[PDB]
């Protein structure tokens, strides 16, 4: 629901577009916290951006 | 991880005390099964069912 492909989101820029750019900023973030696992779940994974799904972020 | 799992293993599900180990030619296995490239490639089975006589 919240995360989907940028540039195609409810028009060009998108309303849901800024949350993911924080999420990415934290998960592989510059602080390199090492103590979290994120468990996500969907019925439509193709919508989900590789950029969030790529290894290290979600392996 | 795949190399450990042998030595890893219920109530306890103990982690064994054995310390002499390393992943050896398991990078091949995980290569085959575990990761998506991110750029799709190497899926010609649907194209190649029987190889070539």
């Amino acid at each position: 629901a919240i995360c989907k492909q940028r540039g195609s989101m409810a028009g060009s820029t998108g309303v849901h577009d800024t949350v993911v750019n924080q999420l990415l900023s934290k998960i592989d973030g510059v602080e390199q916290l090492n103590n979290i696992l994120v468990i996500g779940m969907t019925n439509r994974p193709d919508l989900i951006d590789e950029a969030l799904l790529r290894p290290g972020r979600l392996e | 991880s795949t190399a450990m799992n042998r030595h890893i293993i219920v109530d306890m599900e103990k982690a064994e005390s054995l310390q002499v180990t390393r992943g050896d030619f398991l990078a091949s296995l995980e290569n085959d099964i575990k990761p998506a490239f991110g750029t799709n490639q190497e899926d010609y089975a649907s194209y190649i069912m029987n190889g070539i006589i």
